[PDB]
C-alpha cells in the first residue's frame, strides 16, 4: 500500500453489505476519505460507521434506494464525490448510470459501457466469442423457431440438448431436452413459458456438457490494453444455480490447462477490450473440453480466495487502474501460495430446499478471528437486522493454509468457533461439504448437491464413536449444571447441607433411541459410561461462555449449548449440527414412562409461509384438488424468487393469501385436505 | 458470567420511529446472567413483563413494559400483576430492576368502569413502599403520570438511568437531566455493567419509616 | 378576583377559603406558608384547624380563580402540610378541585404528583387521610385520592378520570360525556372508587365533620369514645 500514490480523495460506494466495508477498509488502507450511501433501514449498518461521512438515500426498498438514478445523482452532486464504486450487483451493469455519470465529471470504477453492452447479450457474447477463436459450447448456430428445426438439431448434433431461450436474468427459460420426443412437446412448453415471461423467443439451444466443474479465471485489465490472468478459482459446489463453496487453486486443473485457460481468457478480454477486473467462467468437463460460459464485467463475489492464494489486493489494483496508472504486475510475478477455501455463511435454513432464507435480528455474533489462518468478510455486527429488501447473507469465511488439507482443517475449526444467535444460518451444510469424502478427494461436479443429498439436506450422520462422545458431553454438561446449582453462599442461620451423591444415573433420549448413562465427577474430570463404553471428559466447564471446549479421550471438541430447559431438553451444537437431547434422571424417566403423550393433530391439510416476504403468485383457489409436488404460492423475499409446492394431495379448503400480499413467516396461506 | 460484560446488541434495538415497537424480553435476556429468565405469568396481561433472574449471581426481580402488546400501555390486569410481583419481591429482600417504556394508561369506558384508578394506584403503592434497592432504566418513553408510577425517583427509585433515546415527557432526556430526573445518560451497551455495580453499592440499603400495624393498600 | 369568585358562585360552588371555613371550627384555621408565589396564592390553601376540638391538617385547591397549573409550589405546599401532619400525628383532609391546570401538562407537575404519592404511601396506616373531590380532577391528580383511606364526591359537580372524553373519542371512537365517564354516580355505583356522594358542598362538608368525629387521630391512639346516653 502506497499512500504517496495520488488517488481520488472522495469516493462514494454505491452498494451495501460486506463489500462496502471491504471497499471502505481498502480506501482507509490507501488513505482515502470514503463516503457511503444507505437507505433508512441500513442507517445502522457497519459500513455507514466505517465511512467518514454518510449520505442517506431514501426509502427502504432497494429498487427506489440503491437503484434510484435521481437519488444517487443528487448524492454525487451534493457530496462532490470524485469517484464512484458499485461493488457488484445493483448498478454493476447499469449502462444508463454509466452514461449519465460520464455526462458529469465523476469517474466510475469498473468496466466501460461498450464492454457491458457487448457482453450483456448472450447472443452477442457467443458471436464475439466465436469471432475471438475461443472454443464455445457445441450447439445450433442460430435461433430455432419450430419443433422440426429442434428435432433436426437434436438428431444432427446430440439428443441431450438444452432448450434455452434468451433473457433469463433469473434463470428463466433454462429447460433441457434429452431425446427427440422432448424436443417437440417440451419445445412447445418452453416456448409457452418464454412468451409468458419475456416473449422474445430467441432460443440458444446447445449440446449438454456432462459432469462439468465451474472454473473462474481472474482477468485483470486496464485502459492501457494489457491484461493479466490470476490463477484460477473452482466454484463447482452450487445449489439452485448459486455458488456456495469456492477453492481457488482448483485440484482438477493442471499446469498445461492452466496456461491454456489463461491464454484463452486473456485473448477473449483483448477481443472484448476489457479495461477492468472481471472473471471468466469455464465449464471444463471430465473430457477436458473447456467451453466459455460467460465473463462477468464486475468484481466477483469470491475474489478474496484468489487474493489469499496470490498475495494480492484486487480492490487496490482496480482503483489504481481507475486512477490512470497502468498495471504493475507480470505473469511471472503471479504464482500460487498454498491453498485457500471460502464459504458463504448465509441467513438461510439449509434443511429446506438446500437453503430457505429466514429473517431475524442477531442477538449474538462472534467471529473466530483469533483462530490462525482465518479471514472474515462480514457487513454485520451484534444487533444487526436481516431484512427482506436485500440479499440473505451473513458473512464470508476464508481459510488459507500451506496445503488443501490444512486449509480444510482450519476451516472446520473456524466453523466450529463461530457464534450466530438470532437467525438460522447454514454452517452445518458447509461443514458436511468441507468434510465430505468426495470433496476431500476432489471428485466434485456441478451436480454435487443434487446427487450427494438426493432427498435433501438431513444433517451430519453421527458415527458410533462420535455419538458416544456427544452423549458423554451432554451428560457432563447436565451434571455440571446441577453441581453449580448446589453452590450457594454461607447463610450462618440455616447452613446448607450439600448432598454427597457420587454417581448420576441418567436416561438420555437422542433422536429416537434411549441410552443409559452413568456419570461420575472428580475435580474437573467426568468419567462417563454410555452403554458400557467408558470415556473421560475434561474441561474448564465454564457454563456462561457461548463456546465450550472439551477434551473427550484426548480428542478436543468445541461445543455450543444453544439452549437448555429445566425439563431436561437441551439443544447443543456438535460438529456444526444442532442436536436435541432430553436428559432425565433414572427415577424421573421411570416416572415419565407413565406420562400420557399429547397427541398432535399433524394430519397435514394446511400450508404455512416459510418465506417472510410478499406472495406475488397464487396458483390455487378455495376448492382446488392439488397433488404431490404441485406449486401453490410463489413468494418474493430476500430479493430472491422461490416457488413452493404442496407436497401432497388434498382439496383446498380456503386460501388466505393473494398475489402481491405482504406475508410474514408462520402465516397459514392455503388450507388443504 | 462476568459482571462487566458489554451488550452491544442493545445499542440499536429501540427504533427511532416512536410508532414502531420492539421486544423488551430481548433486552431482559441480553442484560441478565446467562440470558436466563423465569417469566411469571408469560401469557396474561402481556403488556407488562415480570420475572426472576440473576445479576452477578444474586436473585433480582425484573419489571418491564412491553411495547409489542398494546404499545406498552398500562391497564387493570397489568397493574395488578406488577403490583403483586413487586410486593412479593420487596417482602423478601429481592432487588428490583425496572425497564420503562410506558406511554401512559389505556383509555376507554371499560377501563374507567372497571376501576382503573384504584388498580393503577396499586402499582404506584407497590413501587412506593419498596425498601429493597431499585434500579430503573428508561428506554424510550415516559408519557403521563405513568412515569411517576415506575418509581420515578420520588418513589424511592435509587439509581435511574436513561438511554440516549429516552424521551421522558408529559404529553429528549435533557429536561429530565436538568431537573435531576436521571443520574446519567448511559450508552445501551453498558447497561449490565452499570446495574451490577449499583447492586453492590445498594445491598446494604436501610430505610426507616414511621411505625404502623400495616398500611391500607388500595385493594 | 371578585369576578372569578362570582363566576364560581354561579356554578353553585364555593371558593377554597369558604370551604375551609365551613369545614373547620370558627376562628381555628391557621394558614401556613402564606407567602409563596407559583403570582402568589399558588392555587392551594394549606393549614391546620380543629374539628370539635380535635386537631386536623387541611389543604384546598383553588385552580378556578388564581391558578395556572400544578406548579412545584403547589405540590411543595401540600407535601409540607403532610409532613407536619406526620410529625404531630393528626389526620389530613384534602379538598380536590383541580378544575384547570392549563392543557393538563407540566414537566414539574408530575414530579410534584410523585412526591405527594410518596407522602400518601408513607402516611398509609399512620394517620387517616380523607379526600373530598369537590370539582373536576383529571390526569395524575386522581391517584392520590385513590391512595387515601376514604374518598367522597359531590354530585353533578365533581369528576374523576385519567383521560378526558376527547381522548376516549379520539382513540376508542365512542361518545361519552364527563358525567357518564367520571361522574359521582359512576364512581359510587359501578366503579368502586368513591365511598359516598353528597348533594352539594355544604352538605358534603357537614357530613365530613360528622364522619371525622368517628376516627382516631393516629394509629397510636385507641378508638374514640364519646359520651353515651
Ligand atoms: N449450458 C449450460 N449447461 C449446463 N449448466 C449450465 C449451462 N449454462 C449455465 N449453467 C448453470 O447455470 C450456472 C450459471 O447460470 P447463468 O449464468 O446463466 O445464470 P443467470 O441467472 O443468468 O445469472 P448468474 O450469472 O448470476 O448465474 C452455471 O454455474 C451452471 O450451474
Ligand atoms: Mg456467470
Amino acid at each position: 500500500y502506497d499512500p504517496n500514490e495520488k488517488t481520488f480523495d472522495k469516493i462514494l460506494v454505491a452498494n451495501r453489505g460486506e463489500i462496502a466495508c471491504r471497499v471502505i477498509r481498502t480506501c482507509k488502507k490507501m488513505g482515502i476519505k470514503t463516503v457511503a450511501i444507505h437507505s433508512d433501514v441500513d442507517a445502522s449498518s457497519v459500513h455507514v460507521k466505517m465511512a467518514d461521512e454518510a449520505v442517506c438515500v431514501g426509502p427502504a426498498p432497494t429498487s427506489k434506494s440503491y437503484l434510484n438514478m435521481d437519488a444517487i445523482m443528487e448524492a454525487i452532486k451534493k457530496t462532490r464525490a470524485q469517484a464512484v464504486h458499485p461493488g457488484y450487483g445493483f448498478l454493476s451493469e447499469n449502462k444508463e448510470f454509466a452514461r449519465c455519470l460520464a455526462a458529469e465529471d465523476v469517474v466510475f470504477i469498473g468496466p466501460d459501457t461498450h464492454a457491458i453492452q457487448a457482453m450483456g447479450d448472450k447472443i452477442e457474447s457467443k458471436l464475439l466469442a466465436k469471432k475471438a477463436e475461443v472454443n464455445t459450447i457445441p450447439g445450433f448456430d442460430g435461433v430455432v423457431k419450430d419443433a422440426e428445426e429442434a428435432v433436426r438439431i437434436a438428431r444432427e448434433i446430440g439428443y441431450p440438448v438444452m432448450i434455452k431461450a434468451s433473457a433469463g436474468g433469473g434463470g428463466k427459460g433454462m429447460r433441457i431436452a434429452w431425446d427427440d420426443e422432448e424436443t417437440r412437446d417440451g419445445f412447445r412448453l418452453s416456448s409457452q413459458e418464454a412468451a409468458s415471461s419475456f416473449g422474445d423467443d430467441r432460443l440458444l439451444i446447445e449440446k449438454f456438457i456432462d459432469n462439468p466443474r465451474h472454473i473462474e479465471i481472474q482477468v485483470l485489465g486496464d485502459k492501457h490494453g494489457n491484461a493479466l490472468w490470476l490463477n484460477e478459482r473452482e466454484c463447482s459446489i452450487q445449489r439452485r444455480n448459486q455458488k456456495v463453496v469456492e477453492e481457488a487453486p482448483s485440484i482438477f486443473l493442471d499446469a498445461e490447462t492452466r496456461r491454456a485457460m489463461g491464454e484463452q481468457a486473456v485473448a477473449l478480454a483483448r477481443a472484448v477490450k476489457y479495461s477492468s477486473a472481471g472473471t471468466v467462467e469455464f465449464l471444463v468437463d471430465s473430457k477436458k473440453n473447456f467451453y466459455f460460459l460467460e465473463m462477468n464485467t464486475r468484481l466477483q463475489v469470491e475474489h478474496p480466495v484468489t487474493e489469499c492464494i496470490t498475495g494480492l489486493d484486487l480492490v487496490q489494483e482496480m482503483i489504481r487502474v481507475a486512477k490512470g496508472y497502468p498495471l504493475r504486475h507480470k505473469q511471472a510475478d503471479i504464482r500460487i501460495n498454498g491453498w485457500a477455501v471460502e464459504c458463504r455463511v448465509y441467513a438461510e435454513d439449509p434443511y429446506k430446499s438446500f437453503g430457505l432464507p429466514s429473517i431475524g435480528r442477531l442477538s449474538q455474533y462472534q467471529e473466530p478471528l483469533h483462530l490462525p489462518g482465518v479471514r472474515v468478510d462480514s457487513g454485520i455486527q451484534p444487533g444487526s437486522d436481516i431484512s427482506i429488501y436485500y440479499d440473505p447473507m451473513i458473512s464470508k469465511l476464508i481459510t488459507y493454509g500451506s496445503d488443501r488439507t490444512e486449509a480444510l482443517k482450519r476451516m472446520a475449526d473456524a466453523l466450529d468457533n463461530y457464534v450466530i444467535r438470532g437467525v438460522t444460518h447454514n454452517i452445518a451444510l458447509l461443514r458436511e461439504v468441507i468434510i465430505n469424502s468426495r470433496f476431500v478427494k476432489g471428485d466434485i461436479s456441478t451436480k454435487f448437491l443434487s446427487d450427494v443429498y438426493p432427498d435433501g439436506f438431513k444433517g451430519h450422520m453421527l458415527t458410533k464413536s462420535e455419538k458416544n462422545q456427544l452423549l458423554a458431553i451432554a451428560s457432563s454438561l447436565f451434571v455440571a449444571f446441577q453441581l453449580r446449582a448446589q453452590h450457594f453462599q454461607e447463610n450462618s442461620r440455616m447452613p446448607v447441607i450439600k448432598p454427597d451423591i457420587a454417581n448420576w444415573e441418567l436416561s438420555v433420549k437422542l433422536h429416537d433411541k434411549v441410552h443409559t448413562v452413568v456419570a461420575s465427577n472428580n475435580g474437573s474430570v467426568f468419567s462417563v459410561e454410555v452403554d458400557g463404553s467408558k470415556l473421560n471428559v475434561t474441561s474448564t466447564w465454564n457454563l456462561a461462555s457461548p463456546l465450550l471446549s472439551v477434551s473427550v479421550d484426548g480428542t478436543q471438541r468445541t461445543v455450543q449449548c444453544l439452549s437448555r430447559e429445566a425439563g431436561g431438553n437441551m439443544s447443543i451444537q456438535f460438529l456444526g449440527t444442532v442436536y436435541k437431547v432430553n436428559i432425565l434422571t433414572r427415577l424421573a424417566a421411570e416416572l415419565n414412562k407413565f406420562m400420557l403423550e399429547k397427541v398432535t393433530e399433524d394430519t397435514s391439510s394446511v400450508l404455512r409461509s416459510p418465506m417472510p416476504g410478499v406472495v406475488v403468485a397464487v396458483s390455487v383457489k378455495p376448492g382446488d384438488a392439488v397433488a404431490e409436488g404441485q406449486e401453490i404460492c410463489v413468494i418474493e423475499a430476500m430479493k430472491m424468487q422461490n416457488s413452493m409446492t404442496a407436497g401432497k394431495t388434498g382439496t383446498v379448503k380456503s386460501v388466505h393469501c393473494q398475489a402481491g400480499d405482504t406475508v410474514g413467516e408462520g402465516d397459514l396461506l392455503v388450507e388443504l385436505e | 458470567d462476568p459482571s462487566d460484560r458489554l451488550v452491544p446488541e442493545l445499542d440499536t434495538i429501540v427504533p427511532l420511529e416512536s410508532t414502531k415497537a420492539y421486544n423488551m424480553v430481548d433486552i431482559i435476556h441480553s442484560v441478565v446472567d446467562e440470558r436466563e429468565f423465569f417469566e411469571i405469568m408469560p401469557n396474561y396481561a402481556k403488556n407488562i413483563i415480570v420475572g426472576f433472574a440473576r445479576m452477578n449471581g444474586r436473585t433480582v426481580g425484573i419489571v418491564g413494559n412491553q411495547p409489542k402488546v398494546a404499545s406498552g400501555c398500562l391497564d387493570i390486569n397489568s397493574s395488578v400483576k406488577g403490583a403483586r410481583f413487586v410486593r412479593f419481591c420487596d417482602a423478601f429482600n429481592i432487588p428490583l430492576i425496572t425497564f420503562v417504556d410506558v406511554p401512559g394508561f389505556l383509555p376507554g369506558t371499560a377501563q374507567e368502569y372497571g376501576g382503573i384508578i384504584r388498580h393503577g394506584a396499586k402499582l404506584l403503592y407497590a413501587f412506593a413502599e419498596a425498601t429493597v434497592p431499585k434500579v430503573t432504566v428508561i428506554t424510550r418513553k415516559a408519557y403521563g403520570g405513568a412515569y411517576d408510577v415506575m418509581s420515578s425517583k420520588h418513589l424511592c427509585g435509587d439509581t435511574n438511568y436513561a438511554w440516549p433515546t429516552a424521551e421522558i415527557a408529559v404529553m429528549n432526556p435533557f429536561p429530565a437531566a436538568v431537573r435531576g430526573f436521571v443520574d446519567d445518560i448511559i450508552q445501551p451497551s453498558s447497561t449490565r455493567a452499570r446495574i451490577c455495580c449499583d447492586l453492590d453499592v445498594l445491598a446494604s440499603k436501610k430505610v426507616q419509616r414511621p411505625w404502623r400495624k400495616h398500611a391500607n393498600i388500595p385493594l | 378576583g371578585q369576578r372569578r369568585i362570582d363566576a364560581q358562585h354561579k356554578r353553585g360552588k364555593l371558593t377554597a377559603r369558604e370551604r375551609i371555613s365551613l369545614l373547620l371550627d370558627p376562628g381555628s384555621f391557621v394558614e401556613s406558608d402564606m407567602f409563596v408565589e407559583h403570582f402568589p396564592g399558588d392555587s392551594v390553601v394549606t393549614g391546620r384547624g380543629r374539628i370539635n376540638g380535635r386537631l386536623v391538617y387541611v389543604f384546598s385547591q383553588d385552580f378556578t380563580v388564581f391558578g395556572r397549573s400544578l406548579s412545584g409550589a403547589h405540590a411543595q405546599k401540600i407535601c409540607k402540610i403532610m409532613d407536619q401532619a406526620i410529625t404531630v400525628g393528626a389526620p389530613v383532609i384534602g379538598l380536590n378541585d383541580s378544575g384547570g391546570a392549563r392543557i393538563q401538562e407540566g414537566v414539574e407537575s408530575l414530579a410534584g404528583y410523585a412526591d405527594i404519592f410518596l407522602r400518601n404511601v408513607t402516611a398509609s396506616g399512620v394517620i387517616p387521610q380523607i379526600s373530598l373531590i369537590m370539582g373536576p380532577c383529571a390526569g395524575g391528580a386522581v391517584y392520590s385520592p385513590a391512595l387515601t383511606d376514604f374518598t367522597f364526591m359531590v354530585k353533578d359537580t365533581s369528576y374523576l378520570f385519567i383521560t378526558g372524553p376527547d381522548v376516549v373519542k379520539s382513540v376508542t371512537n365512542e361518545d361519552v360525556t364527563q358525567e357518564e365517564l367520571g361522574g359521582a354516580k359512576t364512581h359510587t355505583t359501578m366503579s368502586g372508587v368513591a365511598h359516598r356522594a353528597f348533594e352539594n358542598d355544604v352538605d358534603a362538608l357537614c357530613n365530613l365533620r360528622d364522619f371525622f368525629n368517628y376516627l382516631p387521630l393516629s394509629s397510636q391512639d385507641p378508638a374514640p369514645v364519646r359520651e353515651c346516653h
